[PDB]
């Protein structure tokens, strides 16, 4: 569904290194990112957030929902405000939540990379 | 206003 292509790319970076780094990074307790090998890329802004998306709010097999946790109430919020049209499409297991996040973080740097 | 839910109100 949402196409992320017409955000405030910027905003949402100066959101996520103010406000939400901080928290995915006091989620992840102390587990380093070299637990897990696996990572998931990203090629551009839009094709980032697209992913970061999914890795936030869909569940998954192995972590039914972040949904609730700061860092994802943090990127809604974000997202609510600097992509337009986004909250209006808003309106309608734990085993593998750490690798989760650690991948979220990984997409976050991409889609903070200087231009 | 519509406050979204499970979202957080701190940018404002
Ligand atoms: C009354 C709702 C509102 O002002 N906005 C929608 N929204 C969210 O619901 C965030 C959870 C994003 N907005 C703001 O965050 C303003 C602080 C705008």
């Amino acid at each position: 569904m949402y196409d992320f292509t017409n955000c405030d790319f910027e905003k949402i970076k100066a959101a996520y290194l103010s406000t939400i780094s901080k928290d995915l990074i006091t989620y992840m307790s102390g587990t380093k990112s070299t637990e897990f090998n696996n990572t998931v890329s990203c090629s551009n802004r839009p094709h980032c957030l697209t992913e970061i998306q999914s890795l936030t709010f869909n569940p998954t097999a192995g972590c039914a929902s972040l949904a609730k946790e700061m860092f994802a109430m943090k990127t809604k919020a974000a997202l609510a405000i600097w992509c337009p049209g986004y909250s209006e499409t808003q309106i309608n297991t734990t085993n593998k939540c750490l690798e989760q996040v650690s991948q979220l973080q990984g997409l976050w740097r991409r889609f903070n990379r200087p231009l | 206003c519509h406050w979204l839910e499970n979202c957080w109100r701190g940018f404002c």
